[PDB]
RNA sequence: UAAGGUGAUAUGAACCGUUAUAACCGGCGAUUUCCGAAUGGGGAAACCCAGUGUGUUUCGACACACUAUCAUUAACUGAAUCCAUAGGUUAAUGAGGCGAACCGGGGGAACUGAAACAUCUAAGUACCCCGAGGAAAAGAAAUCAACCGAGAUUCCCCCAGUAGCGGCGAGCGAACGGGGAGCAGCCCAGAGCCUGAAUCAGUGUGUGUGUUAGUGGAAGCGUCUGGAAAGGCGCGCGAUACAGGGUGACAGCCCCGUACACAAAAAUGCACAUGCUGUGAGCUCGAUGAGUAGGGCGGGACACGUGGUAUCCUGUCUGAAUAUGGGGGGACCAUCCUCCAAGGCUAAAUACUCCUGACUGACCGAUAGUGAACCAGUACCGUGAGGGAAAGGCGAAAAGAAC
RNA sequence: CGAAGGUGUGCUGUGAGGCAUGCUGGAGGUAUCAGAAGUGCGAAUGCUGACAUAAGUAACGAUAAAGCGGGUGAAAAGCCCGCUCGCCGGAAGACCAAGGGUUCCUGUCCAACGUUAAUCGGGGCAGGGUGAGUCGACCCCUAAGGCGAGGCCGAAAGGCGUAGUCGAUGGGAAACAGGUUAAUAUUCCUGUACUUGGUGUUACUGCGAAGGGGGGACGGAGAAGGCUAUGUUGGCCGGGCG
């Protein structure tokens, strides 16, 4: 009951990174996934001296909405919607436009 | 019976302070935070059976909580019980 | 733990397990108040273990 | 000047405490109205 | 309270009407007296607070059945 | 159902997982400190003090369980006082407290209007108290009617601001009859034939349809502006789905949904058929509710204020006949007509919304809408009852400003 | 390739108004003709918020009174230390009850609070602090009074009251001196004590209540005596000889 899962590869449909692809690192309950190396923000990391302090301006990955990413088809190379079928008694995902299981 | 379970549940923590250290030096007295129920007889029974040390006498006091302010919320801290357990020379 | 494993045990073994779990609980919380237990999470799991034993100590003891 | 409020927790609890409302019918109506409004301090007891 | 045990009579309410038709709330009380009746079934005296019409009822229907319906309604005698 | 989680402010730490007993959601269970009807006694609520019995005593003590009051029933005793009651002990069952409105009953104002005011009005209102239910009350003619007839109660629209009542002022205001909603009748006062008889109240067995978690669910690409396309342009497809909400600007085809087709281990709700427990059914014969109807006095209710005032309820004093009889038909009398009081039960149509879900709005949009969109019955004020605020908005994303 | 709103300008209508467009703004608006109003504000000693004025004006809360040196600090009239001066002293000192509730103590901070400044604080923040057989409560008993099984009375609610049961401001067993913490002490420590119960052997032995008796157990005023608390003086002891 969840289309874009953790270690899936996705393309991006919307944004400054539109069309660019990558694999998903983590999925957050706010309806947002993180895809590494695709949405880079330049945070000013403040040093708080009660630890070891790297400091500086560190670029990291931001959360992108899960509506903006779509599962890569990896055969034709364009984005694809995925649905759920019952290929056998455990419910499984499958690409539309060609009945292929992920 | 359910005696030793109560003995395990009455003790909470050892206290660390300046007065606790001065107590253990000048009087051989340990200071420890107990449960709120904590009669002196069951405190003595618990520290004897669990800590392997004979006990002379036990004094107990009640430490009231301080009404702190966090942000704008007034919140009282929890009310706990302190015990000075005196060990045998 | 495995709750079915405690279902296969008897009254005396579950009572000795309860007293051992409470003893381990006391040791862990005194160690946590003392400064050690970098691994704090065991505290929670030990608490849950005692609760599970008491559940069967009502349930296997009779309805 | 001596003021009207000269406090005492004994007269306070005997006059407006929880058991002094629970003794009479009109005190139980007072408590029903405090619960219907939804007040935090039902009586002055502490 | 002023309740006849046999007839169940209560004080009722109403008005003092004047000669100028002023209405004031008054009460009508029953003609209540405590009288002890000789019951030869249990063969003693039983005191009852009865009205005078209740005494006329006990004179018409005997005391033994009136005590039976008094026991039926669950009163005290 | 599940590949992500350990509630929020609210990061962090240590962990738990991924094919199944991580987490989450649902049914049933377990534990449920103390106060509170508070129930062992007391008390300044959240505290103090016990008694009795059983088992665990390392002998310093533990751990459970019971002990309120009242009503009813039953058993032992039991005075004055032979008898016996009163009284006392014990057990079993039941009740008590709270809750928004609706309902029934016991009490019951005044302001106000009358251009003053006393009868009257407001008004059987506000309020107080008692009691019950998901509805409650009524309810099966001693009713109306008119010489024709209708057939229990309740609710709505007419009749009709009509007859009437009224310092005949202010005001109050029917009924008969008509159209509808919904319709259901019984039983004891007592016996004989008879006992699973037409049915109702409760247990299990089964089915249906619900409720309590859920599952699937269609079809869009290029190009221009732009921070970002869902927008403009072009070219397609789905539709029993173009309700809605999000998505970096306005998306039927990105997502969650929607139409639709489906789903329950276990718990219940309603219908049934089924099986026990109580209960009578149906024919014959009788009986048919007495300090009652009525009356006198004093009040109240009927639209009806004592008036010529019928009818009903009663505080008080009386007091019948008892179906060859009695009530009513608006003073009352006679003739007709119609019914059978002094004993009860009863569904539906009707009223209400603390609370639950869904949907809607020529409703509001932060001085509005609930007092309260924000940790609001809060802060604060008052001895108390009680009164009672102000306060929303960075951005798409903290990328919340290193140096 | 820019909506509402805001802010200017120019046109235009007899008027309420309208149209256009510049800048701001960054997502909405709405023709025409119909329809419905929480439909138009300058006044109500209107209500709510904001902001003026008086005006940098009065005042800065006992006329017990300060001055100097050193320190700290970015900064000292006010803080700390020290030396003088002043004030109270049947209090402006020291212990509590009630009432507050952490205001106590230490470190740190000076936005707001403090009628000024503040390095200070009863302010913010983090930590620490309250030790009892003998003190007090709880406890046993009662007063005034409250509640009150049954009971009596009352439309209902409820009122009064018996046996009981609470109710102190009263009656009831027991601990003193010295030392110690930054903050507690009749609580901790040292020394020396005392009280009440249970339990267990021992010595004798009639004990036993919810009842009887005593005791507890009691006014005002006055006066005298004996003491002590306490103070003064002298002696003694240690220092001084200015």
């Amino acid at each position: 009951a969840a289309k874009i899962r953790r270690d899936d590869e996705v393309i991006v449909l919307t944004g400054k990174d539109k069309g660019k692809r990558g694999k998903v690192k983590n999925v957050l309950s706010s309806g947002k996934v993180i895809v590494e190396g695709i949405n880079l923000v330049k945070k000013h990391q403040k040093p708080v001296p009660a630890l070891n302090q790297p400091g500086g301006i560190v670029e990291k990955e931001a959360a992108i909405q899960v509506s903006n990413v779509a599962i890569f088809n990896a055969a034709t190379g364009k984005a694809d919607r995925v649905g759920f079928r019952f290929e056998d008694g455990k419910k499984v995902r499958f690409f539309k436009s060609n009945s292929e299981t992920i | 019976m359910i005696r030793e379970e109560r003995l395990l549940k009455v003790l909470r923590a050892p206290h660390v302070s300046e007065k606790a250290s001065t107590a253990m030096e000048k009087s051989n007295t340990i200071v420890l935070k107990v449960a709120k129920d904590a009669t002196k007889a069951e405190i003595k029974a618990a520290v004897q059976k669990l800590f392997e040390v004979e006990v002379e006498v036990v004094n107990t006091l009640v430490v009231k909580g301080k009404v702190k302010r966090h942000g704008q919320r007034i919140g009282r801290r929890s009310d706990w019980k302190k015990a000075y357990v005196t060990l045998k020379e | 733990m495995k709750a079915k494993e405690l279902r296969e045990k008897s009254v005396e073994e579950l009572n000795t397990e309860l007293l051992n779990l409470l003893r381990e609980q006391f040791n862990l919380r005194m160690q946590a108040a003392s400064g050690q237990l970098q691994q704090s999470h065991l505290l929670k799991q030990v608490r849950r273990d005692v609760a599970r034993v008491k559940t069967l100590l009502n349930e296997k003891a009779g309805a | 000047m001596k003021r009207t409020f000269q406090p005492s927790v004994l007269k306070r609890n005997r006059s407006h405490g929880f058991r002094a409302r629970m003794a009479t019918k009109n005190g139980r109506q007072v408590l029903a109205r405090r619960r219907a409004k939804g007040r935090a301090r039902l009586t002055v007891s502490k | 309270s002023r309740v006849c045990q046999v007839t169940g009579k209560r004080p009722v309410t109403g008005n003092n009407r004047s000669h100028a038709l002023n209405a004031t709330k008054r009460r009508f009380l029953p003609n209540l007296h405590s009288h002890r009746f000789w019951v030869e079934s249990e063969k003693r005296f039983v005191t009852l607070r009865v009205s005078a019409k209740g005494m006329r009822v006990i004179d018409k229907k005997g005391i033994d059945t009136v005590l039976a319906e008094l026991r039926a309604r669950g009163e005290k005698y």
